[PDB]
């Protein structure tokens, strides 16, 4: 009795600005 | 470091050039239709 | 209702930087991309079949 739309409201994934900086050593 | 995307940049030297927001407005004005079709098809 | 008379079409596939890489002069403007962001995990409208 009432359509009903496939896609769905996603939001999108935050911003991250301290991570790229980092660089990593192997343990 | 971090350099911005969507920094313009001409890349051709032709007159008049597309740029990336005429490209998505496209896309965006014809994405509805197409998700109409697919329920159709899924 | 006739393909050839469609103004654009678009298409979204799959690539890594080896394939940019493969033709470097045919691609320009390859710093600037953030290649963590755009994966198939943040890109919800491409269908696939890769976990």
């Amino acid at each position: 009795t009432f359509f009903w739309l496939k896609k769905a409201i996603i939001t999108a994934r935050k911003e991250q600005y301290f991570m790229p900086l980092a660089s990593v050593t192997n343990m | 470091p971090l350099p911005d995307p969507s920094q313009a940049t001409k890349l051709t030297s032709w007159k008049n050039e597309l740029s990336l927001q005429a490209l998505k407005a496209d896309l965006d004005a014809a994405k509805p239709s197409h998700t109409a079709m697919m329920i159709k098809v899924k | 209702g006739d393909i050839n008379k469609a103004m654009f079409a678009i298409v979204s596939f799959e690539t890594c930087k080896a394939d940019l890489l493969k033709e470097k002069d045919r691609y320009h403007n390859l710093n600037k991309i953030d290649w963590q962001s755009s994966a198939p995990v943040n890109e919800p409208d491409h269908a696939t079949t890769t976990p």
